[PDB]
């Protein structure tokens, strides 16, 4: 016998204040008992387990479905924490002339367990009628379902594959759980030769190896020249529940990585605060969303693989209602992948901020996938971004980008003057409201003698302060100076929203858009400043 | 050559912080640097039995060579408190030079039981391969325990220089050594070179709380007086005797903002009294070492930034205005990063510790780009203010 290479074990300790689990055994039928006896006998003949003496006080339950199902639940609650998360995305994979899949078999059982920890993996097989002591075993290798088995196996597989990878730089090896994916641009005969060399090198340590394209891997379809997602099954039910909507949203989100134009806003709004598995009709906008998405998922869509010699490009389009979509590609009409971004939950916002957030998301996702920031094509003029970031009170930045003219274009709808306006009428505005009766007033006075006060019902101090500004915008010319004491209203307008969840703010914005020059000044209230006619 | 025993704080497990993604060039540079450090015994590869992790990234300091920087923030706040009065003469010196003595820590070995807490991971692109895990066998730069342990050795190394030039103040924070003197710039420059050669064997000019000033005009408009009353009303939160009733009386009526209003004698008297009040410092402003320092930053535009360091509201310990123009005109985030670094440096010089920043930037933008322009070996704490301040023009 040629001795297989030794594999050093990884020391394992249980969490502090805990000791080996001593869980009793559940009653099993005689068929289960005999099957477990035969299985454990074969495993012991192979060296995976060993019969143990009664000194070992630690035990773990075990069932049978034949297949043995040892339950290490309490042992996992007592075992320490280990390292290791995300899966490799197909769009980041680099086109190779040959790709081989090798599935390691008896993988965990190939790696030995720490000898000072085997005593805590013991289990008892219940004898027939419990007239005898139960058969006792301990695991000598990595058990199935254990907390530490995946990390220890991964570390061992890496330490074994390292010399072969270093000696063969002309091939690239990806390691994922119990599978190895070897890609190379060599000739097919040289490729198969290096595969045989690899599985021989793995056999030296005692690892057994045996699929062909297309590869069904982690919900993806991996073809030699393209990649896509596995067929998505969108259920059709006249009656929907919250668990159903959540599952439908997740499937739509998954399909959105390659299918462009997927929208999930309307369906996501339905599951707001339910937190209940059983409960929902579809609004007219939502039925379109599911029908739009059903139309999008009707036609085949494939993505390509990544070429490092070509530039990385991401183009962004505005969808409306706070929804954004982007496509990441290198050559025209051949996308590496797609995606979407939904605006954060807020009362006020504008297009430029949302576009910036989308750029940040695409940038982070790009650094994860391809390890580099892509060039951007954005539906915004250079002048618009220039004026925006130069006058924005916050520091903001977008990486290298260029303007693509695909409407709708992101623009600045209004801009406040930095200095008062000569020849423009000066509207001193003010509003107030009673706290108990919810009654209030909003009005303005001007330098030319123009005045107005409007009675208001079911309003607040903030609503009246906004209403006063709205009145001043309504009755003024193309150029207007406005004085207010509301820090609230000034704080809203200085955030420069183009849309709001408040109808009054939206109307104020619509009035601002129609204006030429608007100067919005602020003064302290109740200081006796004239014109501030509270 | 004998390790000092080091432990963590009671009831606190080792640090487990997510490693953020890195670009391919930074990954390459970290691979090469960590390979060289591995061949020098400074770090060693570790197995999966180490659950702890500390973030690490690559920076280019002031030059072209890449440098490995480790974000030991979570480890520092979890590392036990280790048991020097801050040299208050350091901020009173004419010139102070900052030196990097990080290459001295890599000689002292680290405690064997503590190394597992210094674990870090070099990430891989697209998660195609598991990250490369290392732990520190020697004292790690950026960890607050490294200078606390090397304090005795550094005291020995610098004992001759201190006796030779007792007028030169020497302070140490993290991997940086601050050297102050009241000598001429050229005299101190050569003396710093002498200290460098002495270290081989084995540009700052300290700045006040800027005053609040009011415009001096011959003719005032309605808008001018409105801004003046608003600024004086804001300043009344800081100063006791600020009054604006006689200036607010001038704004009586409904006049155009560009209309010039002549000042009365009561208004000029009130304005003059406000000026004299502002010329005096703030009443009862002390520093508390048991409280954190808060630093607010405002973007004024045209590369101009303002900042205020305080502990209690309207009780500023330090004010300033950063306006450097070196290769950052287009990028606001870069200017904010350098501004945060300079404020942190000054805070280290004055009080010996870093403040907590309130940054005028969205969290996502800052988190995405702040590491691309960071040249410092320490990292301060920060939060994000998404509501526009009104005091922006009141500090300009
Ligand atoms: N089941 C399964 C399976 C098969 C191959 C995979 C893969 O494969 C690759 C492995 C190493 C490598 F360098 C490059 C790979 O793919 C580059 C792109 N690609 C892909 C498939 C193909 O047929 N041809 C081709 O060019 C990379 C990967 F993450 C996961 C994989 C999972």
């Amino acid at each position: 016998m040629v001795p297989i290479s030794p594999i050093e074990t990884v020391p394992v300790k249980l969490k502090p204040g805990m000791d080996g689990p001593k869980v009793k055994q559940w009653p099993l039928t005689e068929e289960k008992i005999k099957a477990l006896v035969e299985i454990c006998t074969e495993m012991e003949k192979e060296g995976k387990i060993s019969k143990i003496g009664p000194e070992n006080p630690y035990n773990t339950p075990v069932f049978a479905i034949w297949r043995k199902l040892v339950d290490f639940r309490e042992l996992n609650k007592r075992t320490q924490d280990f390292w290791e998360l995300g899966i490799p995305h197909p769009a980041g994979l680099k086109k190779k002339k040959s790709v081989t899949v090798l599935d390691v078999g008896d993988a965990y059982f190939s790696v030995p367990l720490d000898e000072d920890f085997r005593k805590y993996t013991a289990f008892t097989i219940p004898s027939i009628n419990n007239e005898t002591p139960g058969i006792r075993y301990q695991y000598n290798v990595l058990p199935q379902g254990w907390k530490g088995s995946p990390a220890i196996f991964q570390s061992s597989m890496t330490k074994i594959l390292e010399p072969f990878a270093a000696q063969n730089p002309d091939i690239v090896i990806c390691q994922y759980m119990d599978d190895l994916y070897v890609g190379s641009d060599l000739e097919i005969g040289q490729h198969r030769t290096k595969i045989e060399e690899l599985r021989q090198h793995l056999l030296r340590w005692g690892l057994t190896t045996p699929k062909e394209p297309p590869f069904l891997w982690m919900g993806y379809e991996l073809h030699p020249d393209k990649w896509t997602v596995q067929p998505i099954v969108l259920p059709e039910k006249d009656s929907w529940t919250v668990n159903d909507i959540q599952k439908l949203v997740g499937k739509l989100n998954w399909a959105s990585q390659i299918y462009p134009g997927i929208k999930v806003r309307q369906l996501s709004k339905l599951l707001r605060g339910t937190k209940a598995l059983t409960e929902i009709p579809l609004t007219e906008e939502a039925e379109l969303e599911l029908a739009e998405n059903r139309e999008i998922l009707k036609e085949p869509v494939h993505g390509v693989y990544y070429d490092p010699s070509k530039d990385l490009i991401a183009e962004i389009q505005k969808q409306g209602q706070g929804q954004w979509t982007y496509q990441i590609y290198q050559e025209p009409f051949k996308n590496l992948k797609t995606g979407k971004y939904a605006r954060m939950r807020g009362a006020h916002t504008n297009d430029v901020k949302q576009l910036t957030e989308a750029v940040q998301k695409i940038t982070t996702e790009s650094i994860v996938i391809w390890g580099k920031t892509p060039k951007f094509k954005l539906p915004i003029q250079k002048e618009t971004w220039e004026t925006w970031w130069t006058e924005y009170w916050q520091a903001t930045w977008i990486p290298e980008w260029e303007f693509v003219n695909t409407p709708p274009l992101v623009k600045l709808w209004y801009q406040l003057e930095k200095e008062p306006i000569v020849g423009a009428e000066t509207f001193y505005v003010d509003g107030a409201a009673n706290r108990e009766t919810k009654l209030g007033k909003a009005g303005y006075v001007t330098n030319k003698g123009r005045q107005k006060v409007v009675p208001l019902t079911n309003t607040t101090n903030q609503k009246t302060e906004l209403q006063a500004i709205y009145l001043a915008l309504q009755d003024s010319g193309l150029e207007v100076n406005i004085v207010t004491d509301s820090q609230y209203a000034l704080g809203i307008i200085q955030a420069q929203p183009d849309k709001s969840e408040s109808e009054l703010v939206n109307q104020i914005i619509e009035q601002l858009i129609k204006k030429e020059k608007v100067y919005l000044a602020w003064v302290p209230a109740h200081k006796g400043i004239g014109g501030n006619e509270q | 050559i004998e390790t000092v025993p080091v432990k963590l704080k009671p009831g606190m497990d080792g640090p487990k912080v997510k490693q953020w993604p890195l670009t391919e060039e930074k990954i390459k540079a970290l691979v090469e640097i960590c390979t060289e450090m591995e061949k020098e015994g400074k770090i060693s590869k570790i197995g999966p039995e180490n659950p702890y992790n500390t973030p690490v990234f690559a920076i280019k300091k002031k030059s072209t060579k890449w440098r490995k920087l480790v974000d030991f923030r979570e480890l520092n706040k979890r590392t036990q408190d280790f048991w020097i009065p801050h040299p208050a003469g350091l901020k009173k010196k004419k010139s102070v030079t900052v030196l990097d003595v990080g290459d001295a820590y890599f000689s002292v070995p680290l405690d064997e039981d503590f190394r597992k807490y210094t674990a870090f991971t070099i990430p891989s692109i697209n998660n195609e391969t598991p990250g490369i895990r290392y732990q520190y066998n020697v004292l790690p730069q950026g960890w607050k325990g490294s200078p606390a342990i090397f304090q005795s050795s550094m005291t020995k190394i610098l004992e001759p220089f201190k006796k030779q030039n007792p007028d030169i103040v020497i302070y140490q924070y993290m991997d940086d050594l601050y050297v102050g003197s009241d000598l001429e710039i050229g005299q101190h420059r050569t003396k710093i070179e002498e200290l460098r050669q002495h270290l081989l064997r084995w540009e700052l000019h300290p700045w006040t709380v800027q005053p609040i000033v009011l415009p001096e005009k011959d003719s005032w408009t309605v808008n001018d007086i409105q801004k003046l009353v608003g600024k004086l009303n804001w300043a009344s939160q800081i100063y006791p005797g600020i009054k604006v009733r006689q200036l607010s009386k001038l704004l009586r009526g409904t006049k155009a903002l560009t209309e010039v209003i002549p000042l009365t004698e009561e208004a000029e008297l009130e304005l003059a009294e406000n000026r004299e009040i502002l010329k005096e410092p703030v009443h009862g402003v002390y520093y508390d070492p048991s409280k954190d320092l808060i630093a607010e930053i405002q973007k004024q535009g045209q590369g101009q930034w303002t900042y205020q360091i305080y502990q209690e509201p309207f009780k500023n310990l330090k004010t300033g205005k950063y306006a450097r123009m070196r290769g950052a005109h287009t990028n606001d985030v870069k200017q904010l990063t350098e501004a945060v670094q300079k404020i942190t440096t000054e805070s280290i010089v004055i009080w010996g510790k870093t403040p907590k920043f309130k940054l005028p930037i969205q969290k996502e933008t800052w988190e995405t780009w702040w590491t691309e322009y960071w040249q410092a070996t320490w990292i301060p704490e920060w939060e994000f203010v998404n509501t526009p301040p009104l005091v922006k023009l009141w500090y300009q």
